[PDB]
């Protein structure tokens, strides 16, 4: 949606301190941890028996890359995030259909990543800037379904 | 259905939060306001500015009411009852509410237990959030 | 979003058959029965206290008329539901800040009302296309929350 | 939470449904796939087609789980545990599509008891849904 100049300032500062090899993976991971029906869309990824498992998982940690590398061309076009996530749209809509709710819950996971990684600094300001992200990321991605 | 493995995390977290419980109560009271403001509408007689001291008493007794959930984990809709019949009946709070409170509740004790907020007890705290919500929603007529 | 003929077939020619005095003070109605938080929302009304009283309470009955209004009007212009429904958005989200889901609660109970009243003639694939209206009604409605 | 009214009006509702129930099954599925495509994932080897004998038989067993529901309506985590392990365990439903199918199994009641599905029974009918739908969704771990 609109951001406000504090919130885009808020969201990309703390942006550049993630380590974007690492903090999809631990979403992707809790994810699956947390909502385990989700698990059913990453059944050839093996060993997900454990929370253990899960987090360790090669291809859990390999596929939440990609998926952070999405978010983050998203913070880079947050004023034209239908564009950015068309063709994503079309995959998890039209061909996976997952039901948009684990988008935001997606969403929600990683805010509570960045809660734990940043403690102190993300701020309840800075949270909220970083709900609006979540929340027009899931809503772009679920387009096809509007 | 928490599991005994659930409780143990959750006492545990429950544990590290110690005294600071109240405070932090406040705390997700703030993040739910900020981040969804539709729910500050239950609350117009409040001020919600930042170090509101109705906002720290508020957080006070939501901290308490979930700490009287764990201790009688076993029990949640007896002990919840109460606080059950006020936000169904008297203050009729839309249930898509519960979640949200419950999220800021989770990233306020993420944000405070780097070592404690694992992804096992992450999901342990959201089990339990969601079984106190599940009561507090279980009494619309 | 966008109907098939056959789905806009469809919904045209039950909805010709809808007494518009009624639909719109039976499906308020409900929702306040069935929903009762939603009851937050309307205080200034009255006698609440039973189903009989919701039901027959004359102000239920006159606000559901101009809430089908807009039903009415979102079925004549399905290709520009956001324009539709742009000035009632800014009203139900920027003004009286009604969550969301409360949006899709009430299509589908739109959809139980316009069942009950059809029966057999509400078929399957009948519902199906109520189903994409009435999403695309609370998508537009909602989209001064996105 | 179910009130004694609401019990009274589920069983009211079972009752003229009757020898329906299955057929009434398979009609509730039939909408959930059409009007909820997202579904339709859960039963890929399924033919969903209008007509199908496994829509048919599988209406039949969800009629059935709901009037064993109904008959031991005041233990229903206990009647329904072996198939709230299934539902999570095995087949890991996103609960989103509880209510979905709760929704679909609502318009075939109404679309066929006219003189039943009055406002309070079509409420007491949502509650009992929603109760077989948190029970159902209380497995996963
Ligand atoms: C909400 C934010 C999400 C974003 C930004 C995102 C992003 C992505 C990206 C970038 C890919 C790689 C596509 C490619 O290889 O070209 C992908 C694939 C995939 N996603 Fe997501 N995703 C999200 C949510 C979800 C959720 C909630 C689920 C399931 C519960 C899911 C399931 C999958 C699966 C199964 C694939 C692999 C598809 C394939 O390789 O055939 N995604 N996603
Ligand atoms: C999620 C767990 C929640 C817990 C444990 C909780 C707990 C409490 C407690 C202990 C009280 C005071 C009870 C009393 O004074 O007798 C209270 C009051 C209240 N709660 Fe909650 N609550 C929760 C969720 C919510 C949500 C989601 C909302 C609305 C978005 C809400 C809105 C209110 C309001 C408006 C009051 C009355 C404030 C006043 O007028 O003094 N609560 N809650
Ligand atoms: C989802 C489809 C909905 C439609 C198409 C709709 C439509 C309308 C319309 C046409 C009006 C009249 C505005 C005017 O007087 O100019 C209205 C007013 C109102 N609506 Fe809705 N509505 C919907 C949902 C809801 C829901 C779910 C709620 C609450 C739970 C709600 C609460 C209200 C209230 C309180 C008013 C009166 C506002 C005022 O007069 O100040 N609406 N709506
Ligand atoms: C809402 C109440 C529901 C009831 C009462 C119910 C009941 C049942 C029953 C009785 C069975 C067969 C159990 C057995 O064979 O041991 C079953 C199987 C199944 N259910 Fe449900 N169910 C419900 C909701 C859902 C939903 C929402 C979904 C997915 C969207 C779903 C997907 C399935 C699947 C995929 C099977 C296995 C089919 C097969 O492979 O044979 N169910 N359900």
């Amino acid at each position: 949606v609109h951001l406000t100049p504090e919130e885009k300032s808020a969201v990309t500062a703390l942006w550049g301190k993630v380590n974007v090899d690492e903090v999809g993976g631990e979403a992707l991971g809790r994810l699956l941890v947390v909502y385990p029906w989700t698990q059913r869309f990453f059944e050839s990824f093996g060993d997900l028996s454990t929370p253990d498992a899960v987090m360790g998982n090669p291809k859990v940690k390999a596929h939440g890359k990609k998926m952070l590398g999405a978010f983050s061309d998203g913070l880079a076009h947050l004023d034209n995030l239908k564009g950015t996530f068309a063709t994503l749209s079309e995959l998890h809509c039209d061909k996976l259909h997952v039901d948009p709710e684990n988008f935001r819950l997606l969403g929600n996971v990683l805010v509570c990543v960045l809660a734990h990684h940043f403690g102190k600094e993300f701020t309840p300001p800075v949270q909220a800037a970083y709900q609006k992200v979540v929340a027009g990321v899931a809503n772009a991605l679920a387009h096809k379904y509007h | 259905v928490l599991s005994p493995a659930d409780k143990t995390n959750v006492k545990a977290a429950w544990g590290k939060v110690g005294a600071h419980a109240g405070e932090y109560g406040a705390e997700a009271l703030e993040r739910m306001f900020l981040s969804f403001p539709t729910t500050k509408t239950y609350f117009p007689h409040f001020d919600l500015s930042h170090g509101s001291a109705q906002v720290k008493g508020h957080g006070k007794k939501v901290a308490d009411a979930l700490t009287n959930a764990v201790a009688h984990v076993d029990d949640m809709p007896n002990a919840l009852s109460a606080l059950s019949d006020l936000h169904a009946h008297k203050l009729r709070v839309d249930p898509v509410n519960f979640k949200l409170l419950s999220h800021c509740l989770l990233v306020t004790l993420a944000a405070h237990l780097p070592a404690e907020f694992t992804p096992a007890v992450h999901a342990s705290l959201d089990k339990f959030l969601a079984s106190v919500s599940t009561v507090l929603t279980s009494k619309y007529r």
